[PDB]
């Protein structure tokens, strides 16, 4: 029994090894919005007449 | 100054091979858990680095 108790403890120190890590890259990612029409600027001014 | 002489009475000395007994057990006893002890230090851990 005591063998048992000794043995036990030895195999949990073997199993507090680390395997790895796992993380995400999303830094420096942004999101992308859609413009859907062209800002023109242009008017068209005419007298009354049409001259 | 009042020194008192020392009897052995039958009583006290029934009690003594009671302990006797008591003591043989106890070390008994605790030479089995240095035993485990030590066998437990050697097998888990290594030695310390700064």
């Amino acid at each position: 029994e005591d063998m048992a108790k000794i043995y036990g403890a030895v195999a949990a120190v073997s199993k507090n090894v680390n395997s790895s890590v796992t993380y995400e890259v999303k830094r420096g990612t942004h999101e992308l919005i859609k413009v859907p029409t062209i800002p023109h600027n242009l008017v068209l001014i005419q007298s009354d007449n049409g001259k | 100054f009042a020194l008192a002489q020392i009897n052995a009475d039958d009583e006290f000395i029934g009690a003594i091979d009671k302990e006797s007994a008591e003591y043989l057990d106890e070390y008994a006893t605790l030479a089995r858990d240095i035993s485990n002890s030590l066998t437990l230090v050697k097998a888990a851990f290594g030695p310390l680095e700064r």
